[PDB]
């Protein structure tokens, strides 16, 4: 789909097995979930931006799906304020900035 | 650095 | 254009007769640029990022361009660590995401 900026731009997402609502972020190098609980091996990470940091859990090659587009990648898991689906996962879905 | 600018208005 | 994600969606701006680089960034609600002496009347603000708040100077009705596009919005101005352009003004130079 084409998807306007008039409102924040929120998919569905699945991850893990759950449905969740994420915001897909041009402005972010990575995505970053709510805390959940995650299968796998993580390792702690900062993460930054407006505010300063926050400390979340890496899990690396983790399947997610957005918007019915299947992507494996790197999944962050902590204390975020909204879901975001960043740039590693925006690639794997063929997504473009278009004006 | 810092990587994350999500940026919100109350 | 049609700008992938693969690096940041940097752009060129000029705003109060300066140039300067800055983040395309759809998970923005606001435009927030740095420390800069603008002239003009302003109003405090506080902004929410990943990692906290941030207190803002808020400048209505500023005339500012955006790779080319000509456009006038509002423009906080604070400690963001990188210059961004948020979906006020994201709208007003007709950018989509398309995938």
């Amino acid at each position: 789909p084409q998807i306007t900026l008039w409102k924040r731009p929120l998919v569905t997402i699945r991850i893990g097995g759950q449905l969740k609502e994420a915001l897909l972020n041009t402005g972010a190098d990575d995505t970053v979930l709510e805390e959940m609980n995650l299968p796998g091996k993580w390792k702690p990470k900062m993460i930054g931006g407006i505010g300063g940091f926050i400390k979340v859990r890496q899990y690396d090659q983790i399947p997610i799906e957005i918007c019915g587009h299947k992507a494996i990648g790197t999944v962050l898991v902590g204390p975020t304020p909204v879901n975001i689906i960043g740039r590693n996962l925006l690639t794997q879905i063929g997504c473009t900035l278009n004006f | 650095r810092p990587g994350n600018f999500f940026q919100s208005r109350p």
